């Protein structure tokens, strides 16, 4: 497990992630050092409603 | 041993200050913490 | 067109569904007279995330 | 001592998530954060 | 005619005291109106 | 003239709304929108 394998995000997107069902696991992180900002949780949830809506 | 009324955010807290001192290194998370404790202090929390 | 087939919703939740691609067309809401709450788009998100983490 | 904030977004968003603790359940709710916090930063070598 | 720098988030907000009107009446908007301008004024609208 | 606030956490939606448009946008835009509500509620008979 290096660096690239853990998610970094401060504590406010991860209640985000919290609240609305997302693992970070799985969300690209594009902030500095690779931390998940709160506009790559908003892209990841509406492809995910995309893909829901069309399933 | 105090009581945790929510772990589950408690881990959060907990993993977001482990992921700054990786990815961001030591320097970077003492300065979040004493800028953390002032806010902190403007609150009540000392 | 009658109440029913309209959405009700804060300018705060409206705000909420925009930024996360949210159709509050297909949220149900159970606030006071069917308003659309924080939890209601909370649980369709969880609910379109399970569905596409299972395509 | 500490630079210019390299990254003051990243630093609002842990004051305001503080904030939020301290206002919807209170000052010892968020000092008991902020104690499991300082424990934790120690182990990785940070006071 | 002045300028709206973002006529989505304006849909919203009045399509919210449309929404209001529709499904709690007009004397609940009203409140709600008296309410909104009190806090804008504490702001700086007015 | 009003009863008791019958619904307080929607009307923290509405105060809380214009508050972030006020600090993120400014008291113009927030004007702005104010403005227009207000030309909407008439429309409904709602001064």
């Amino acid at each position: 497990a290096e660096n690239d394998a853990y998610v970094h995000a401060t504590p406010l997107i991860r209640r985000l992630a919290r609240e609305f069902g997302v693992n970070l696991a799985k969300v690209k992180g594009t902030g500095r050092k690779g931390r998940i900002l709160r506009e790559d949780v908003q892209a990841y949830v509406k492809e995910a409603i995309k893909r829901a809506e069309a399933a | 041993f105090p009581n945790d009324v929510d772990p589950i955010e408690t881990r959060d807290w907990l993993q977001a200050i482990e992921s700054v001192i990786r990815e961001e290194g030591v320097e970077r998370a003492q300065y979040l913490i004493d800028q953390l404790l002032a806010e902190a202090r403007k609150g009540g929390v000392n």
